[PDB]
DNA sequence: CAAGACCAATTACACTCTGTGAGTATTAGATGAGCTAGTTTTT
RNA sequence: AGAAGCUGAGGAGUCCAGUUUGACUGGAUAAGGUGUUCGCCAUCUCUAGCCUCAGUAAAAACUAG
């Protein structure tokens, strides 16, 4: 039961300390060299415990003449076992003659009385020092202590990528070491006599054959381990994933009546395994873990209170991590290694325990994927998932693809708690301004949400001295407090602001909240897409629909077009003709040349008519942007949606105009005017294709995208800069 | 790293020592009138003028040059990431403790040793014609000829901003030698500036023996360093270093503990008690906090006065916040290393609560 | 991603032309993968130029080879495609539900402890559009499924 | 290390699919400077002489290199590649070629290596072992300059030290007969408490007739723990009788040799007295 | 006083002789303002 | 045999010791109790154990729950 492993100036470790070990400690990270170096350090320490001639480990830097490996063992169970009066055994005395002997005979008759309260824990520290001249020495100069520590807390290494099925060395080693039977009392002559009696044509026939065989193969006598292995093999009736699972089950079962506390390290348990196989492996491990556990009402034979051995995993599969988190719960941890700026392995504990049972139960592959990440962008909304996972946009920015987009609300963020793992997995939480401040038309006054007040309270730097530079934070906090005034006049029936600008407030909030890994947008997600500079392209997109997604319904196009022209007027009744001619159809049949020309002319006339009507009904050239924004579930600068405006009875004429366009003119876009309709993906793809057709160089394309989409490109560039700043750290 | 002529052209002397470079002018030394000679006890501190090219050169050296040269892990002072708590941490595993101090550490550093230590990291090429090299040009901004110490060479000043990094770099051979010697005998060695702390986990009298002192002196004599016998401390199972108590009951692997004695925390307890007794702030800062207004108040220019009350509020708030920062640095060190007594932890938690309450009271009063 | 980039660097189709572009057919590449990451990246990056083969077995014991749907007509589904969608390929029984409450109920660890057989079936939250895109009916023998609705 | 290198050749566990010692010797033992040669001109010439137009092969090599991300070759690897291109070619034969190459390279350099060959006779006919020793001797004598033997191909460079680990009397016989005064035979054996000795067994003879007559019987004495020296064939008949040796399973470990006084003087059993005990039986 | 122990990092043969390691021998809105500054270590 | 010492200059009241009938010199308020490696140490409890003027450079860790 180790509690601390410290490595200083060896391999890739400068000063690395590992603590709070649990049963199912899992190791993840892109720095495989760090995992290999840690395994090498552990194996070297345990080899030097057993006095094996091995090559000393290399130093991290040659400007240090000392390389230290420190192991701390929790010798609390063993001390309690050997202290009890009714444990007068040779091995128990040997344990309470080398480990718990120097700390007891040198104390008075008062210190020990405080060690029998069944509440304190005893720690044993052993340090291995490698000198510059390839000389190794220990803190305690007693080989018996080291041998006893190795026996009591053995280390097992299991490799699955290179495993030999024919050889079962770990199984037989565990069987020989973990036993409670004495095999020295077995009489070999008696066993041979019994075997001869079992198969005897005459009295004493197999004895002479055995004697001849022994004489003709006379070699060194069997050792105790060989004898017990042979006895087990003749006693039992039978000799990748299945092998490892059987070995783990055997080790768990054996360590139920023994005070030996093994340490198990398993490297890549999922190589060549189906995801269901890995999940079943973790499930079987949890089942064997829980079968031998007794808690209060759970009792009876077959259940033990013996502490379980520590198991270490090195997994690159999200399935194993997901099952470990879901099943074990509080009895597991995740260690992310990564690297440092100059180059040095780290170890950080990632949050794996959740106080919400719903989140633990609905835990899925995405949540386990978040731990195998180098940058997470947390968004509230599926529209952001559509926008930031757009393939046509990520190819132009080959640095934001390394970031993973996760949709999470406040509860999911609180459960995940990204702030716990900040230097290992950088994250940004993208939210909207509406989550900080709110506005009311009836009562013309700003209001502050509890999230904003909590952020301010977190940013109130009280209990602080005077330092240069940290003087404007208080002024910013005071301004964010006093912006709660009711002096904010709104024009255009409560849609815009007469003097106030949310851009400056959003910029100030982003500047002050950069340190809290939060980015607040000026408007909703549809605001960054439907803006003034995107009006042409967006319009073209609409035209694309009129040219692509709407086809003639009649099987004969020429006759139907002629009938409509002779029946409906081409100019005054153009809208009814367009509605009655073109419908929804995936297929795009090719018509005659004259029919194609007529259809193209009709489509161009309809596009011109809609453009003219849009430019005539609205005059400021900006109200159309707000109309389109509210059409696709957007918000105004007053933080009001179309539904909220309808419920509040504000901008009745605007709602009437929106209804007229929806039910009269832009009826074909009605299916796409809702969220989760995929209009974002289509619009981004069309815009990027058009820009690629226009601009040749990719830099020109990126500049044009920055011009048309300032906020999206700003966020992408900020995330890319954050990733590239720590690129040398979060990369193997 | 390696610094060539072009590196010094526009990184370490981008604007200050530029006119000398172009017009074939050798970089001058530090004049007597360009430094102040402040005194505190029997110590002389050389303070370089803030508005001077040498100060800018020293800042650039400390930011770019004297920050990449490798150092020894035993040097826990003047290093980014080093602290006194990290200086005392490794000795928790030991049962016997020994403390030594190098006498006049900065004044005994020969300039030739500094030159030979900085030579590998600076290219051996002439800077200003065939008149002055690049190594001596760098050294001219680091050292200073002390008139007090006569014409004994360029002594590294005790007040220059480049002195600590240069001292830690030059004291790397000695750190390696002492660390190797202690490793051969199972002794943990840690150095803070010029205080060397040695810890022995084994039940041996090596640290209390004269042989250890003789060996340390013999090693230090290579570069001309001595150790004063006034503050040589060799103890067992407990050692106090400036109020920091390291205690290990002994054994074959027992873990020691680090705490702070009541002498170290006496001042803050006195301040809190005075605040509890509603003592006026006039005599709580001029006696306990040793901060007091000078006679040349308000720069002899204003007439409103009344700045004493706000000064005695501000400085008291600053002292309470700073000592709170000290205590929470201690508790964070405990969280990182787990080598601090639990009772001391709860005591400092209570003291932190009291300090927070008193700060809140003071801010409410203002 | 690098495979797809080098695949698309040497493609000369429609208006895309110029030096360094070739119209020669690409060699056939077969992958034996057990990781959802490779499968999801292959799907999202290639689309019409990839297929997924499910092997399984027969009743008496005999290898099968079937094709699982991997081409989606919805660009939104292709972009949103994540590890949860890629996990359905590596499944033996999919339970399709509309609603997060059903996901909470059918993923309950305490309930699944008493029913080990149902623990082998994975539950996916899909509406009618997602069901149409996935098209579970294409691969019925390979991946049995049930759609639970109200 | 670089002036007195050590080479070890294990014939029993040698591989015919690699030439590591040969390429190591070629790279280390050279008097040229494979640095003036520049990759650009090599390529340019290959492109000009290969096929098609000018620059096609250069473009092919450039596009292969730009997409492989490989570190440049070391000097040893580069010279090995140059030698491989410049040459037209890729157990006993391998050993003979390695020794011949090493001698030829070490005839024009002051580097004097030391070779240790373990079991040079595994899987070899006795004729093959004798031929191996004869070929090595011919290589040794070809480069030897001595008075009249002067001219091209005759050098005075001292030859490298070569150590054998042989269990075959054929190799020992050929080394004794051919090399003569330039060979040494070392017998190890053990001590009473257990410790390895090193003694020199007399292998140089002042009688040329004994050297020419020297056969497998004489070489078998070197691999003997006890020699019984006799003066006639009747003693050989008596002491080699199988029936007599069957009843005494201790005298069969001693070999009987028929030797007169001249043969005894040439052999000189007294030199290796502590290594090979002997008894001289005379009337 | 005087002292052993003084950091680490910084593929190669030119030569006349083509074989030798010398022998020689070639050879050439610009004008009342008006302001402080943490704990601790080294020291 | 050389180190060390030491932020400096002081002042008011009182005690001890010495000389001395009358003044000077030296030491002193982190107080008290307990244990000690006797250390310039540790721990516990209070009412928290004097004042004035000058001087205060440099580098690191720390402004958490």
């Amino acid at each position: 039961t180790i509690e601390s492993i410290r490595v200083k100036n060896l391999l890739s470790f400068d000063d690395v300390i590992l603590r709070d070990f649990r049963d199912i400690n899992c190791i993840i990270g892109r720095n495989n060299v760090g995992k290999s170096n840690l395994l090498k350090v552990i194996r070297y320490f345990y080899a030097k415990l057993e006095n094996k001639k091995v090559i000393p480990l290399d130093f991290h830097t040659n400007y240090n003449a000392v390389g230290e490996i420190t192991f701390t063992f929790d010798t609390t169970r063993i001390k309690k076992i050997v202290t009890s009066r009714k444990n007068n055994g040779r091995f128990h005395k040997h344990i309470y003659n080398t480990l718990f002997k120097s700390s007891s005979v040198k104390l008075n008759f008062e210190e020990l009385i405080a060690r029998k309260n069944s509440t304190n824990k005893s720690f044993f520290s052993l340090t291995l020092t490698i000198c510059k001249d390839d000389s190794v020495m220990w803190s305690v100069d007693d080989p018996k202590v080291r041998s006893l520590l190795a026996t009591l807390y053995p280390f097992l290494y299991i490799e699955t990528r290179h495993i030999d099925l024919y050889d079962w060395n770990p199984i037989w080693k565990l069987i020989s070491n973990l036993n409670s039977f004495n095999f020295d009392d077995v009489d070999h002559d008696e066993l041979v006599n019994f075997l001869d009696e079992k198969i005897s044509s005459r009295k004493g026939d197999y004895k002479k054959y055995i004697d001849r065989v022994v004489s003709v193969i006379d070699t060194k006598p069997y050792t105790y381990k060989e004898k017990v292995i042979n006895y087990i093999k003749v006693a039992i009736k039978g000799d990748s994933n299945k092998f490892l699972e059987t070995l783990l089950h055997l080790l768990i079962t054996l360590t139920r009546t023994e005070f030996i506390s093994p340490i198990v390290y398993i490297d890549e348990p999922e190589v060549g395994l189906h995801p269901k196989l890995a999940e079943s492996f973790v499930s079987n491990l949890n089942k064997i873990y829980s079968k031998f556990k007794k808690t209060s009402e759970l009792s009876g034979p077959g259940r033990y209170k013996t502490p379980y051995p520590n198991i270490f995993y090195s997994t690159h599969s999200p399935s194993i991590l997901k099952q470990t988190i879901k099943l074990f719960g509080k009895d597991q941890q995740v260690l992310h290694f990564s690297k440092k700026k100059d180059g040095s392995t780290r170890v950080n504990k990632i949050n794996s325990t959740y106080s919400d049972e719903r989140f633990l139960n609905i835990f899925s592959d995405n949540e386990a994927r978040l731990f195998f990440s180098e940058y997470i962008v947390f968004v509230e909304g599926a529209t952001e998932l559509e926008l930031f996972r757009n393939l046509s946009l990520l190819n132009l920015y080959p640095a934001f693809s390394l970031a993973d987009i996760y949709d999470a609300n406040e509860v999911i963020l609180a459960n995940i708690n990204p702030g716990y793992s900040k230097a290992s997995i950088p994250f940004v939480i993208i939210k909207d301004i509406d989550t900080l401040i709110d506005y009311s038309i009836k009562t013309e006054k700003f209001s502050l949400r509890p999230l904003f007040e909590k952020m301010i309270k977190e940013l109130t730097k009280e209990f602080d001295y005077y330092d240069t530079g940290f003087g404007r934070v208080r002024k910013e906090i005071d301004l964010f407090s006093d912006i709660q005034s009711s002096t904010k006049k709104h024009m255009d029936s409560g849609l815009f602001f007469k003097r106030f600008s949310l851009h400056n407030l959003s910029s100030r909030i982003n500047k002050v909240s950069r340190k809290l890994n939060r980015y607040f947008m000026t408007t909703t997600i549809e605001g960054a897409l439907i803006n003034e500079q995107s009006l042409p392209y967006f319009f073209n997109w609409i035209g694309d629909v009129i040219l692509t997604q709407m086809t003639i319904n009649n099987p004969n196009p020429d006759k139907f077009i002629e009938a409509m022209r002779r029946r409906y007027n081409i100019k005054s009744q153009v809208v009814p003709l367009f509605k009655s001619v073109f419908c929804i159809g995936l297929n795009h049949p090719v018509y005659s040349s004259a029919v194609d020309k007529q259809a193209l002319r009709i489509k161009l006339s309809f596009l011109n008519y809609l453009k003219r009507k849009v430019y005539s009904d609205f005059n400021n050239e900006k109200e159309i942007v707000l109309a389109l924004r509210l059409a696709f579930g957007g918000k105004t600068e007053t933080q009001y949606t179309l539904d909220k405006l309808r419920k509040d009875g504000e901008a009745e004429l605007f709602r009437e105009k929106i209804k007229n366009y929806k039910n009269n003119e832009l009826f074909f876009l009605e299916p796409q005017m809702t969220k989760t309709s995929g209009w974002v993906t289509t619009f981004l793809n069309y815009t990027i294709e058009k820009i690629t057709s226009e601009e040749s160089d990719d830099d020109r394309i990126r500049q044009k995208l920055s011009f048309i989409f300032p906020e999206i490109i700003s966020i992408i560039e900020q995330a890319s800069s954050s990733i590239e700043a720590e690129e040398s750290s979060l990369t193997g | 790293i390696l610094v060539d002529k072009v590196f010094y052209e526009k990184i370490l002397s981008v604007e200050s020592f530029k006119e000398n470079i172009i017009t074939q002018s050798a970089i001058p030394k530090i004049s007597n009138k360009e430094v102040r000679l402040i005194s505190s006890g029997s110590k002389i501190f050389y303070a370089i003028n803030n508005t001077s090219p040498h100060s800018h050169v020293q800042l650039r050296l400390n930011r770019f040059f004297l920050s990449h040269i490798p150092l020894n892990s035993a040097a826990k002072a003047f290093v980014r990431g080093g602290s006194y708590l990290k200086y005392l941490e490794p000795h928790i595993y030991g049962s016997s403790y020994c403390r030594l101090d190098i006498s006049s550490f900065f004044n005994n550093i020969s300039f030739d040793d500094v030159k030979q230590s900085l030579s590998p990291y600076i290219k051996d090429e002439y800077l200003i014609g065939t008149e002055q090299k690049l190594i001596d040009a760098i050294l001219n901004s680091v050292g200073y000829e002390s008139p007090i110490r006569k014409d004994k060479g360029m002594i590294i000043p005790m007040g220059f901003r480049t002195s600590p990094a240069i001292s830690n770099i030059v004291f790397r051979k000695m750190d390696l030698l002492i660390q190797d010697f202690c490793a051969k005998k199972g002794v943990i060695y840690s150095r803070y500036a010029d205080d060397m702390l040695f810890s022995n986990p084994r039940e041996s009298k090596l640290l209390m023996s004269d042989y250890f002192i003789d060996e340390i002196s013999s090693l230090l004599s290579i570069m001309g360093f001595n150790i004063n016998q006034s503050k040589y401390i060799s103890r067992e199972k407990e050692i106090s270093i400036n109020g920091y108590v390291i205690e290990n009951k002994g054994g074959n692997g027992s873990i020691g503990t680090i705490r702070l004695s009541k002498s170290k925390l006496n001042t803050v307890l006195k301040v809190t008690h005075a605040l509890a007794q509603n003592i006026p702030y006039k005599n709580i800062c001029n006696k306990y906090i040793k901060v007091r207004l000078k006679e040349k108040n308000i720069k002899y220019e204003s007439k409103k006065d009344e700045f004493e009350k706000k000064y005695y509020r501000d400085q008291l708030i600053n002292y309470l916040g700073g000592y709170r920062s000290y205590l929470i640095s201690l508790v964070k060190f405990h969280s990182e290393y787990k080598c601090v007594n639990s009772d001391f932890i709860i005591q400092i938690n209570g003291i932190l609560n009291d300090i927070q309450n008193h700060i809140q009271k003071i801010k409410k009063n203002r």
